[PDB]
């Protein structure tokens, strides 16, 4: 403010980043996204709850997940085309990576490497800095799952159960009342229809189905990325219905 | 790369009622020197995509290399079954490669089969495709498969690239090829496929110096990408004027 917020490369008197501050806020404004570990695996959920006035868009074609190594899901918070400019380059890393040393890029490094890619853009004083906030999640036998979200200034934290974008407070709120290190991705699933049900109000039975994005990584998906089969989704959006109806 | 240094011999690839079936000897040889003799010479691409070479296997690692982060980047970006690529566009990407190389005179010191299924339409093993289990390795029937839905494609250093039926590379050219223009047919069954393909390969471990008969087979179906148990070829001579002891011959002359 007062002249200190027109640029990402100058300081407020308060050492603060004000074109950061305002690109949380944009994030914040965004459609919500969740990555939960769970017991056998781990589930990303997209609501895009601000597309509820777009009634000509086709089905389910609006997707914010996507996989690197087919073992890694990346989702994301914020604008479409900078965090497809994000990830990518997280595949670029990734097939560097495996061109290099025959293997693929571990979890942590690839988190590290594109933390390094986005905080570069909030460097000089020509540059627009990514406003998204990304989510990348693992998950298999051995090491169980590990979940990392980069906020737009370059800050890679792990959690075990990560939401970003608006409601994140009440999803927070209504995912830490149970622990799923010892639930299954299965009945995660209607719990999270449950928590998107009561936390958007944007978001009711009609358009459950057509707004929000499942997929996972987990032992029935064989420890690869997967989109959640309408099959398996329609039963659990009918008992969440069926539950907040009752109450 | 000036020349060949560690080279692999021959690759012969059909199509049969089921699909493709590939066969390689598993040997790499260091001039005369047979090195290396469990060595891979067909690698899968994708689920319905193959690669053989016969040359050296230095610039076929490289072109592997390429090929299989092609293949993820097709599958990072796959939405339907429909979008991953098939024979045809990997036998297409080769061959400009090699085309491109020819322009630069640094060319791969290789020749190369692309095989596989060019069809989405016989199975669903594209839907949910897992790259690091193989359920494979629970049986049901093959599917016969149209012989203008499968595709086998030859690229060679020059660039030139072509499909057939049936694809030789190395000293196959000449004697499998011959068999293979004598007696192949149409919807061979697999075991007439295989017999067929076992003739071409002894005759290959008879007069060929750099092949062996430890045999690699493959087969694109519509189970997918199988690889089969590697085998040692029954390789015996058909005279015993070959045995015959040298001493019961006149001693005069020249008998050797």
């Amino acid at each position: 403010s007062a002249g200190y917020d027109l640029s990402v490369s100058t300081f407020s008197p308060d050492g603060r980043l004000y074109q950061v501050e305002y690109i949380y806020k944009s994030i914040n404004n965004n459609n919500t996204a969740l990555c939960l570990e769970c017991k056998d695996g781990i589930i990303c959920c997209c609501i895009n709850s601000n597309m509820d006035k777009n009634k000509m868009i086709k089905k389910n074609s609006y997707n914010r997940i996507y996989h690197v190594n087919n073992n890694i899901i990346i989702t994301y918070s914020g604008f479409d085309g900078d965090a497809r400019n994000i990830i990518d380059r997280a595949r670029s890393e990734a097939n560097t990576y495996y061109y290099n040393f025959h293997t693929n890029i571990p979890l942590h490094i690839l988190v590290n490497r594109i933390s390094l890619y986005i905080h570069a853009y909030t460097l000089y004083w020509h540059m627009r800095p990514f406003a998204a906030s990304i989510i990348i999640s693992s998950f298999n036998e051995k090491d169980k799952g590990d979940i990392y979200c980069i906020e737009p200034n370059g800050a890679c934290y792990k959690y075990s159960g990560i939401v970003i974008g608006k409601n994140k407070e009440m999803f927070k709120t209504e995912i830490e009342k149970k622990d799923y290190k010892d639930i299954n991705v299965r009945d995660a699933i209607e719990d999270i229809y449950k928590f998107i049900l009561t936390s958007d109000d944007h978001m009711n039975k009609n358009n459950l189905q057509n707004l929000v994005n499942f997929s996972w990584i987990c032992k029935e998906s064989s420890y690869e990325f997967q989109n959640i089969h309408e099959e398996i989704l329609t039963p659990a959006l009918n008992k969440a219905v069926e539950y907040i109806e009752k109450l | 790369t000036l020349g060949p240094v560690v080279t692999g011999t021959s690759v012969i690839a059909i199509k049969y009622k089921h699909g493709i079936m590939i066969a390689a000897d598993r040997k790499a040889s260091y001039g005369s020197y047979a090195k290396f003799q469990n060595v891979e010479r067909i690698f899968k691409i994708n689920n319905k995509t193959v690669m053989g070479f016969s040359g050296e296997l230095a610039d076929a690692q490289y072109l592997h290399e390429l090929l299989t982060r092609k293949n993820i980047n097709n599958l990072s970006e796959k939405k339907r079954k429909e979008d991953m690529y098939t024979p045809q566009h990997y036998h297409s990407y080769v061959s400009r490669v090699f085309y491109v190389r020819k322009n630069r005179i640094d060319p791969l010191f290789n020749n190369i089969i692309i095989a596989g299924i060019n069809s989405q339409k016989y199975d669903n093993n594209d839907d949910n495709v897992l790259l690091y289990t193989n359920k494979n390795n629970n049986n049901e029937e093959y599917k016969e498969i149209h012989k203008d839905d499968l595709y086998i494609g030859f690229v060679d250093m020059h660039g030139t690239n072509f499909c057939d039926d049936y694809i030789t590379t190395g000293y196959a050219r000449y004697f499998a090829l011959t068999l293979l223009r004598d007696h192949y047919k149409d919807n061979m069954t697999e075991e007439e496929a295989r017999i067929l393909i076992n003739e071409c390969l002894r005759i290959l471990y008879f007069r060929d110096a750099t092949s062996s008969n430890f045999i690699q087979i493959v087969k694109v179906t519509s189970k997918g990408v199988e690889y089969e148990e590697p085998y040692i070829l029954p390789c015996v001579l058909n005279s015993a004027d070959y045995v015959y002891p040298s001493t019961l011959l006149p001693p005069a002359g020249c008998m050797w």
